[PDB]
């Protein structure tokens, strides 16, 4: 039979059948809760309006993501949410399909265990694999070396690899990303009038970032033109009307990422940590590196970042190195065609944790050769 | 490995964008010109509307008008 | 007496808001019309580039 | 209201069976104007609005502007010195107290009922007005039935006729069991 | 009677026309906005398109 790729994400979850192109259903995880009164009777009420439903009902929803910083922190809302996604979104029984599902690099265990403990007991999958989310983005490109920023909505990892040995020494995983982009543009929106505090605005700031910001190739030029100008002043039509506009909130939004003390990080920049990552690896495999450096995850869609991260990254290495930014049209989706890959292969098909071995060894399993 | 590229790179790279130019191309042929004549069509329809009720307001009034 | 009174007047006001409805009625459909075709138009201007574009 | 402008003319009505009267000439003449501006200026320069009534005796009189200053309180509280806004504002308001998610669907659902929603030409004075304060994008719909009076019963005959509301009566023993403040607990 | 009953008819045929008029014009109505906002967006994604094309 076919295998399932779903790919949980923290953000928008995306899953399909192994062997296509793109993933069959996106659909934000978000489980919200009503939160006011309910007059009309008989109207079908339910208690909880998850994916998809729930950003169309957001007006008197109290939507709360299950996933935080790549961990999981609400089980059920989680259980909710694959229960969705399996029943509604694909409409197949679990109990005739393997699973793949992916995770950030040095995450906690327990968080893995338990995923794996549910696959087995409540949907009662055939077999199951986890999968590191920056392996799968070097498939996708077809490379076989390669460090690859992966930054996607919960937390950002540079994972790097050559001839398909994985370096575990080498791995800096940072926690800023798309949400604390999302916070961090909701904060200074504020400076002109606009407040959004409900966690139903949250999405409508995140379409403003979505749609409007953009990375500035050198930020204190950028600050100046901005200030003197009316070039960069671009509106947007909230869901009621009275438009706003955005003035040099557009790139400084973004910027954070190669300054994270903007929101009081203390770490480096994305360019930077990067280069950190690199350099941690031997002397002779950092040229194959500088050379094939890739971009993955949706928060590297800003229009204008694969130039400004490789003048950061050339202003930092040695002058002689040639440095190369990968940057796919299918970012977003870079890990799922990845996972589909890699689910495809006939070598993988015997790497899959089958239940007896789960069931002879309990859920400790996952951290054994069945990796 | 890559030599799946060209296989999944190539093929878009052109059928893609023919396809694309083909939709592009039969869908403004089947909406603008359409739209506009049947707009203009209801566009006279709309004026005899008018005259039809210019007509029979001016009647009624005429005869209503004690 | 008061039965027909009232009609006809009801009947009147009927026939002077049907009367605006009319010309309500008609300026929108104008405008829509309007609206339209200069849609269509920036839709030929989008085909031009498209013919362009057959240079692909 | 109404009574205590028409004084203005010299028909004074005082006893609580004359307020009676005034009732019926308020529900059978008077009418919302769509502009007020305009209309005070016209009566009071043509003669073309002035609709007579006989009283239940004979005597008949003759409403000039009164017509459509009685129903103008509505929307201008201040006449009879109410401080508040009119209900062309007070509906604006509440609108924007609600989330900012549900404020197209509340624009374009706009609903009237009750017996004084019943002036000739309100439907249109309050469209106006709304359009005018709400942003220009959003599309305003005031949906005004012709069974406006009984709007409230006849939903309360439909209320009262589902099977899924049949459990939420509240039954003799409960309010044996608790006492009249039954009412403000879950069964409300 | 005579009267009374020509007026009756004559009201209600005008206020059948009333409710249709109305009909009518919501439906136009839902069908103009709807093509205002595909407006809006073609000309939004065309300035898309030309900051994309500002960017290469
Ligand atoms: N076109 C875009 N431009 C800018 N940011 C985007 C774009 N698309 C998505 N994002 C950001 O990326 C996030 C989605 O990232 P995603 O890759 O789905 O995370 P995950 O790894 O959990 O799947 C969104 O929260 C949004 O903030
Ligand atoms: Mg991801």
């Amino acid at each position: 039979t076919t295998a399932l790729v779903c790919d949980n994400g923290s953000g928008l979850v995306k899953a399909g059948f192994a062997g296509d192109d793109a993933p069959r259903a996106v659909f934000p995880s978000i489980v919200g809760r009503p939160r006011h009164q309910g007059v009309m009777v008989g109207m079908g009420q339910k208690d909880s309006y998850v994916g998809d439903e729930a950003q169309s009902k957001r007006g008197i929803l109290t939507l709360k993501y299950p996933i935080e910083h790549g961990i999981i922190t609400n089980w059920d809302d989680m259980e909710k949410i694959w229960h969705h996604t399996f029943y509604n979104e694909l409409r197949v029984a679990p109990e005739e399909h393997p699973t793949l599902l992916t995770e950030a690099p040095l995450n906690p265990k327990a968080n893995r265990e338990k995923m794996t403990q549910i696959m087995f007991e409540t949907f009662n999958v055939p077999a199951m694999y986890v999968a590191i989310q920056a392996v799968l983005s070097l498939y996708a490109s077809g490379r076989t070396t390669g460090i690859v920023l992966d930054s996607g909505d919960g937390v950002t990892h540079n994972v790097p690899i050559y001839e398909g040995y994985a370096l575990p020494h080498a791995i800096m995983r940072l926690d800023l990303a798309g949400r604390d982009l999302t916070d961090y543009l909701m904060k200074i929106l504020t400076e002109r009038g606009y407040s959004f505090v409900t966690t139903a605005e949250r999405e409508i700031v995140r379409d403003i970032k979505e749609k409007l910001c953009y990375v500035a190739l050198d930020f204190e030029n950028e600050m100046a033109t901005a200030a003197s100008s009316s070039s960069l002043e671009k509106s947007y039509e909230l869901p009621d009307g009275q438009v706003i506009t955005i003035g040099n909130e557009r790139f400084r939004c973004p910027e954070t990422l190669f300054q994270p003390s903007f929101i009081g990080m203390e770490s480096a920049g994305i360019h930077e940590t990067t280069y950190n990552s690199i350099m941690k690896c031997d002397i002779d495999i950092r040229k194959d590196l500088y050379a094939n450096n890739v971009l993955s995850g949706g928060t590297t869609m800003y229009p204008g970042i694969a130039d400004r991260m490789q003048k950061e990254i050339t202003a930092l290495a040695p002058s002689t190195m040639k440095i190369k930014i990968i940057a796919p049209p299918e970012r977003k989706y870079s890990v799922w065609i990845g996972g589909s890959i890699l689910a495809s292969l006939s070598t993988f098909q015997q790497m899959w944790i089958s239940k007896q071995e789960y069931d002879e060894a309990g859920p400790s399993i996952v951290h054994r050769k069945c990796f | 490995d890559f030599d799946d590229i060209h296989r999944k790179r190539m093929e878009k790279d052109l059928n893609e964008l023919q396809a694309l130019i083909e939709a592009h191309f039969e869908n403004r042929k089947k909406e603008e010109e359409e739209l506009v004549s049947l707009k203009d069509r209801i566009e006279r329809r709309r004026a005899e509307r008018a005259e039809q009720q210019r007509i029979r307001n001016e009647r009624e009034k005429e005869r209503q008008n004690r | 007496s008061d039965k027909l009174k009232e009609a006809e007047t009801r009947a009147e006001f009927a026939e002077r808001s049907v009367t605006k409805l009319e010309k309500s009625i008609d300026d929108l459909e104008d405008e829509l019309y309007a609206q339209k075709l200069k849609y269509k138009a920036i839709s030929e201007e989008l085909d031009h580039a498209l013919n362009d574009m057959t240079s692909i």
